[PDB]
């Protein structure tokens, strides 16, 4: 039960 | 009706981090020939034609 | 390959592509999963806390089942079909009766339990939204839609409907349903799925909306800075610093975790991803499955995430294998969807 790396969303502009 | 026209993923451009990049739209309703219907609408048409 | 996440497989999966999933309400002890498929059936399984699954009951439409939902007391299952009808399914007696009729397939179905009324909502490709008391043959209410209905969601007192040609309408449900706001869509391509989310005080406050163009919109009904509080993010695209063109896949389902307010998306790329729309981050993306993920949902407390591995016609009929085997996977994703810190 390990957790992946939280990445930032690819927002628009 | 149905999906008789062969699927060909349309190409476009988008942005990434800012640089424009080329894209391939892997969804048949992205083609001009299929854009006025949904995936489910097209599937029902193929089902009613026994085109499975 | 077929189960890259090594998640729990539901025993006796549907025989054709899975179109919809829906878990039992908290009024019902235990957890019961409903699924409708393109072989025209509706199925019910009991999920046991051990993870083990018991096929319980089954019903039939005469066309593919596009949506399902539960009554608030857990005693009825409602079903919507391409045969242009909807049924009410009493589990205790395993009998189903017609409660609704449209002039075209019925894409969406929802239960509205309001303080002064209860009804079934059906959204159809005949460009109507209808409401049923499950007793009379006449709809309690008929509303015209601007186009064919493609997805909908309800959390009293809010409902949201999206149609073909970027139609998007929010309804209020107090006393009697009525159009509340016609929204200029934040997405530029075919709408596909929609899910309402709630504010920190548990009142419905916005929705998330997915398109066929690898994009999800977050829309608050009444935020202080809409330019800034509403946004769109990219998802379900191929990735690696490659220079090949990026592949864009359809977003097939969205559901919010009932406890954490985070969300999951499932796509035509055979992946699911978990997101935090307040931190604006990606909490997880799954390994890629050997076919699209066609539907998903949570159980009542969020301990169970269910997703369906099924072809979604995203490449047309030539890519349909009438069977490759279909799957429903259960994953305990509660801590994976908990916001960070």
């Amino acid at each position: 039960s390990e957790l992946d790396d939280e990445e930032p969303m690819e927002l628009d502009y | 009706t149905g999906t008789t026209i062969k699927f060909n993923p349309p190409t476009g451009t988008d942005t990434m981090v800012s640089t424009n990049i080329s894209t391939k739209h892997q969804c048949i309703t992205a083609m001009k020939e299929y854009e006025s219907k949904s995936l489910e609408e097209l599937r029902l048409e193929d089902y009613q034609a026994n085109r499975k | 390959n077929h189960n890259p996440m090594k998640d729990i497989e539901v025993t006796s999966s549907p025989d054709d592509s899975i179109g919809c999933l829906s878990f039992s309400p908290p009024t019902l002890p235990g957890n019961f999963l409903i699924a409708g498929s393109w072989a025209n059936d509706v199925r019910c399984w009991e999920v046991q806390d051990s993870g083990q699954t018991i096929p319980k009951a089954q019903q039939m439409h005469t066309g593919p089942v596009l949506d399902v939902c539960w009554s608030d007391d857990g005693s009825k299952v409602f079903t919507a079909s391409c045969d242009k009808t909807a049924k009410m399914w009493d589990l205790s007696s395993n009998q189903a009766i017609q409660i609704a009729q449209h002039d075209a397939p019925v894409k969406t179905i929802h239960w509205i339990k309001a303080p002064n009324y209860s009804c079934v909502m059906t959204g159809s490709w005949d460009k109507t939204l209808k409401f049923w008391d499950t007793r009379s043959s006449n709809p309690m209410m008929v509303l015209q839609l601007p186009e064919r209905c493609y997805c909908a969601d309800v959390i009293y007192p809010m409902a949201v409907v999206a149609t073909a040609e970027r139609g998007l309408i929010v309804y209020q449900l107090e006393n009697q349903p009525s159009e509340f706001r016609r929204i200029e869509s934040p997405l530029k391509h075919q709408h596909r799925c929609v899910a309402i989310f709630k504010d920190k005080q548990n009142k419905p406050t916005g929705f998330a909306l997915g398109s066929i163009e690898g994009r999800v919109a977050i829309h608050y009904i009444n935020p202080p800075n809409p330019a800034k509080d509403n946004f769109t993010f990219k998802c379900h695209r191929s990735n690696t610093n490659t220079s090949a063109p990026q592949d864009i896949y359809a977003v097939n389902g969205i559901a919010f975790h009932p406890v954490h307010g985070t969300l999951a998306t499932v796509g035509s790329d055979g992946r699911f991803s978990f997101w935090d729309k307040d931190a604006r981050t990606k909490l997880k993306t799954s390994e890629q499955l050997d076919q699209p993920i066609s539907a998903c949902c949570f159980n009542h407390n969020g301990n169970i995430f269910a997703y369906a591995s099924s072809y979604d016609w995203s490449k047309g009929h030539e890519f349909y294998n009438p069977q490759k085997k279909n799957y429903i996977f259960l994953r305990n994703a509660a801590e994976e969807l908990k916001p960070r810190n």
